[PDB]
RNA sequence: CGCGGGGUUGAGCAGCCUGGUAGCUCGUCGGGCUCAUAACCCGAAGAUCGUCGGUCAAAUCCGGCCCCCGCAACCA
RNA sequence: GGGAGGGCGCUUACCACUUUGUGAUUCAUGACUGGGGUGAAGUCGUAACAAGGUAACCGUAGGGGAACCUGCGGUUGGAU
RNA sequence: AAUUCCUUGUCGGGUAAGUUCCGACCUGCACGAAUGGCGUAAUGAUGGCCAGGCUGUCUCCACCCGAGACUCAGUGAAAU
RNA sequence: GCUCGCCGGAAGACCAAGGGUUCCUGUCCAACGUUAAUCGGGGCAGGGUGAGUCGACCCCUAAGGCGAGGCCGAAAGGCGUAGUCGAUGGGAAACAGGUUAAUAUUCCUGUACUUGGUGUUACUGCGAAGGGGGGACGGAGAAGGCUAUGUUGGCCGGGCGACGGUUGUCCCGGUUUAAGCGUGUAGGCUGGUUUUCCAGGCAAAUCCGGAAAAUCAAGGCUGAGGCGUGAUGACGAGGCACUACGGUGCUGAAGCAACAAAUGCCCUGCUUCCAGGAAAAGCCUCUAAGCAUCAGGUAACAUCAAAUCGUACCCCAAACCGACACAGGUGGUCAGGUAGAGAAUACCAAGGCGCUUGAGAGAACUCGGGUGAAGGAACUAGGCAAAAUGGUGCCGUAACUUCGGGAGAAGGCACGCUGAUAUGUAGGUGAGGUCCCUCGCGGAUGGAGCUGAAAUCAGUCGAAGAUACCAGCUGGCUGCAACUGUUUAUUAAAAACACAGCACUGUGCAAACACGAAAGUGGACGUAUACGGUGUGACGCCUGCCCGGUGCCGGGAGGUUAAU
RNA sequence: AGGACCGAACCGACUAAUGUUGAAAAAUUAGCGGAUGACUUGUGGCUGGGGGUGAAAGGCCAAUCAAACCGGGAGAUAGCU
RNA sequence: AAAAUGACA
């Protein structure tokens, strides 16, 4: 649900909240919890390589399950989760045997839904089994791209990946961004479609808002100085220059993929 | 006025302290340049 | 008050480019279609190249004069 | 001898001139400016009336020196 | 005009007198549409102008209470 | 020694970091002390730091460092696995009184507490690098119950007033008691017990997990405070003698109740919100290999051990960082009375200080302040500086607006003291009785005493009743920036930077990009509703025309074109 | 509820005066802004010089920054004093 | 296909 706050104060004019009832609202399962250490961008040698990182709060990463290597054992979903580390909500699912988990949340699941993966599995929202099996035509997420690698494709909130065709051992796979890849299809992907639809309609509606999420401040190369950007120097708002990025490549039109490896993937490029 | 020098024992036996200097071989040769010149205590040492 | 571009039949614009060769559009004049005016068709005239001066010859080379249009006049 | 009661005076309450601070409504006035009306052979076109030479009009949007043009939906109060 | 050289442009308001301020005109040397255009309630140790209260800021200074300056005893520098 | 003045959320008392004898006696004034000094944080000599319970050491880990093998690298060397280190975090236990010139939760008195070895006895399956639980965690907010603590009354001891009264509703002081052990309350959590089964917790499992059946409406865990005991003990105002005239030596009455009450405790609780809030060990439990005599496990009894290091002194400053005995800087804990909303402010108690040159005079001139005739910004770049408003309650409050604001708009009225309402009200607290009780730290009824606003009526004093300290100046028009924030430590706090929002563009995961000769790492334990770069900067109405130039993207015919 | 309001601790530095061989190699006095947050502070870590870090001033990197400090090349060179 | 206009009296 959308809720737009009431202003009574200068900073909450456009604050545009997304709340959701179902989320349980206690604390997560414990012995599915790790610690999850901040870096604010520094790597090995102690130096920032992406910027704009550092400060906000606290978080435990979830021991999320992605390979959904259990075939058959019919599964309940217990309660849904926030989970801070991702994107879309958790749900916690407790297997027939009697092993708790945690799954991705599609948008058609609710709070005792039954689940099931491997390759007999219904064609159902939250059911896994390989594009093999896969009707040709559907909507699926979180698509494996090695088989057993665990999946990297249609993992944020709310995206879907379609199967377009079934050639021979192959699959192509239409994307959210528009491309069109090839995947073996022997790749388990998880049938629906990622939940929290809602998640675009969220304005943070002040600086703090953004501060308590990791989010440094970013300054524009005009202001810098010419030595710090190529942009640089200026008395009183001088660009003259092509843009780019503060390291010399031009950005605003220049490609920089090169990988001529996975180009036998690539059906058709994305636009 | 906050001044330069606010001691700490801890801070300065981690940085300046003898096993500081023998951990590494830059420090190494800053004991044995110590020792060449004759000084009465070599590092910081207390 | 230093440095520049320009002055061509009524108007605008080429021809000054290494010196002999003055053109395009609009306009004007006389005829023609129309009841009549525009529009259209057929024909003609229109400048000595701002002036004053210096090679067979000068709109074109050069200098002064007249006018217009530009730029620069800065560091304390 | 004085007493009761009254009067003059003092004080309190109600209240009229008067002084403030904010509005509300109405009448005059104002550099400039929008639209309207009248008026003389003014300038640019010709939108409408015939099928007015692209049928006209209605609501809306965009555009243009002006009548107006175009898109979308609607009407016949359109000629053959 | 945070942009206008001529410029204290011209007209109007406020003042006895307004190079500044507010409103309008457009003759934009050299505004103008995400190196954004035009508005905008609230906010500001932000820039400009005006009014009420208030007063030694001022006409124009006068008096008073303390710490130095001045005399006595002790210690006792610096620039050049 | 008697007066005077100052601080009193500090200029009082206790720590950590830091310092290293500055602590206490005796002695000295050459040098140090911004003067003299008989004095000192100065010279000299001597004395002083007493721990099973306080810390350190020790067990366990975070960021992170080092890193056997290992990967990489001209040499040095870089990264990193197993591990081992690393507190600012988690892990057992002691409190009162007395005592020194200097130490004391360390010495003495009294009373306790924790973990281990060995021995005796009584039972007994014990057993781990492994499994499970627990340790184990956010911000705001709201009351309820208490305590620290204070005020008053009672009791006890003392006093009868340097000058008008003061045998009384009079004045002064005291009215203290710990750790530990027992009971377990106000409250807060969960239903409990038994039987069977199994794809999970790599092995196993009586334990967690999961699925059923039956049974009972109860059990269990947590828990401030209070009440007993410790305590016929210690402490206690003062009375009694030497006075080494510094104190020592002797004895010792009362030692209760009511009310107010925290930012402290129950509270690691409860409610709610999004930005979703450490790890490991100690501890409990389960089995594997192994041993079924053992060994080991639980309980009671007795004894032994608890080693080593710090312990003085200053700690918001004369002893630390500033070259100084410097108007500067330095983290935590305690929080008395009156008026007050308050840790602000004013005066005080405990306690500590008068700041290491003084004595005179009372010129100009400078610094800090008080008051001013008439005028009231006429000064000046500019109302800079000064002056002025200033509190509670109530009436009332415009244009504009994103409907929240503007607004404390503006402008006003009442404010002390006494009495009555009411010999102190409304309210709060609640004792005697009184009834019942699953019989206890119990549930009603009950209204003695204590406490105590706010408002009206009448009167009264002053020139003035928010009287002192404390404590908004207010309106009108306008540019820029939407706003809260950040910036040139040390002449620029802004219109500059950032910001939520918008758009372009790259990036299919071994992602683009960045740090690295490389291994590797951040991006990210993220996966196009994601991430990086660029420009603009809330919100409203909008964002026109030009691809000639310089760039970017796509094209693949034709010309030119390297190494070989 | 609030990057909400008034206002102490705490943080900061807008105006004026004093001080400019200062009490102080940037402070005192009287006023001033924030004061539940993009806050503030204790302890311990990581980033190293053509590099770090930077809500961006060429700011900070031990009273020093348009390229720190120390040692070495080094008695660098000086048509200039 | 192009095809505009004409004071009043
Ligand atoms: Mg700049
Ligand atoms: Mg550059
Ligand atoms: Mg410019
Ligand atoms: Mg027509
Ligand atoms: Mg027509
Ligand atoms: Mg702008
Ligand atoms: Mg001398
Ligand atoms: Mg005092
Ligand atoms: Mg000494
Ligand atoms: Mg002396
Ligand atoms: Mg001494
Ligand atoms: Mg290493
Ligand atoms: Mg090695
Ligand atoms: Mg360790
Ligand atoms: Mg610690
Ligand atoms: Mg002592
Ligand atoms: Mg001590
Ligand atoms: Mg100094
Ligand atoms: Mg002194
Ligand atoms: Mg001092
Ligand atoms: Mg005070
Ligand atoms: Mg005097
Ligand atoms: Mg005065
Ligand atoms: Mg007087
Ligand atoms: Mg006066
Ligand atoms: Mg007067
Ligand atoms: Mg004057
Ligand atoms: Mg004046
Ligand atoms: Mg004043
Ligand atoms: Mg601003
Ligand atoms: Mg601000
Ligand atoms: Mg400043
Ligand atoms: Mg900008
Ligand atoms: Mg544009
Ligand atoms: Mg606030
Ligand atoms: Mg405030
Ligand atoms: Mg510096
Ligand atoms: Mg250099
Ligand atoms: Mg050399
Ligand atoms: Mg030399």
């Amino acid at each position: 649900a959308v809720v737009k706050c009431k202003p009574t104060s200068p900073g909450r004019r456009h604050v545009v909240k997304v709340v959701n009832p179902e989320l349980h609202k206690g604390k997560p399962f414990a012995p599915l919890l790790e610690k999850n250490s901040k870096s604010g961008g520094r790597n090995n040698n102690g130096r920032i390589t992406t910027r704009h990182i550092g400060g906000g709060h606290k978080q435990a990463y979830r021991i999320v399950d992605f390979k959904r290597n259990k075939d058959g054992i019919p599964a309940v979903v217990e309660r849904l989760e926030y989970d801070p580390n991702r994107s879309a909500n958790i749900a916690l699912v407790l297997y027939k045997d009697g092993e708790r988990r945690y799954i991705l949340a599609p948008k058609g699941l609710k709070a005792g839904d039954q689940i099931q993966s491997g390759v007999d599995a219904a064609i159902k929202p939250g059911n896994t089994l390989p594009m093999r099996n896969i009707p040709v035509g559907s909507t699926v997420h979180n698509v494996e791209m090695k088989p057993g690698k665990g999946g990297q494709l249609a993992r944020s909130a709310g995206t879907y990946v379609q199967i377009v065709a079934r050639d021979g051992a192959y699959v192509t796979l239409r994307l959210r961004s528009g491309e069109m890849r090839k995947v073996e299809a022997d790749c388990r992907a998880t049938l629906g479609e990622v939940g929290n639809a809602e998640h675009m309609l969220r304005v943070l509606g002040k600086a703090g808002a953004a501060r308590w999420r990791g989010v440094r401040p970013t300054v524009r190369g005009t202001a810098m100085n010419p030595v710090d950007h190529p942009h640089g120097g200026g008395e009183g708002r001088n660009f003259g220059k092509h843009p780019v990025t503060p390291w010399g490549v031009q950005t605003k039109g220049k490609k920089t993929r090169s990988n001529k490896r996975t180009d036998k993937f690539i059906v058709r490029r994305r636009s | 006025m906050k001044r330069t020098f606010q001691p700490s024992v801890l801070k300065r036996n981690r940085s300046h302290g003898f096993r500081a200097r023998m951990a590494t071989k830059n420090g190494r040769q800053v004991l044995a340049r110590r020792r060449a010149k004759g000084r009465a205590r070599l590092t910081v040492s207390k």
